């Protein structure tokens, strides 16, 4: 199964997941794919933000479904 | 002029002509990994 992530570029990132990746583990393969830490990334889909120890499925997101990804500086 | 939201997906942060449309975080970020 692929999703699609948007960046802010507009460039689209190619992702092999599956429905029971968490956002987690979608942050850490854009980070393997692109270098952004995962703290600095905001996922979303169908305009609402994704949380970490939730499923793909949970938000159902399909194969080839897109989501957008925007990045925040963290300051604590 | 008159305000504009910037030009990456789902930022609802405000662009600038200075940054091209981006907001000033938005445009960091894309100066490292653009
Ligand atoms: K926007
Ligand atoms: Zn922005």
């Amino acid at each position: 199964m692929q999703i699609f992530v948007k960046t802010l570029t507009g460039k689209t990132i190619t992702l092999e997941v599956e429905p029971s990746d968490t956002i987690e583990n979608v942050k850490a393969k854009i980070q393997d794919k692109e270098g952004i830490p995962p703290d600095q990334q905001r996922l979303i889909f169908a305009g609402k933000q994704l949380e970490d120890g939730r499923t793909l499925s949970d938000y159902n997101i399909q194969k080839e479904s897109t989501l957008h990804l925007v990045l925040r500086l963290r300051g604590g | 002029p008159p305000k504009q939201r910037c030009r990456a997906p789902a930022c609802d942060h405000f662009g600038n002509a200075k940054c091209n449309g981006y907001c000033n975080e938005c445009f960091q970020f894309k100066q490292m990994y653009g």
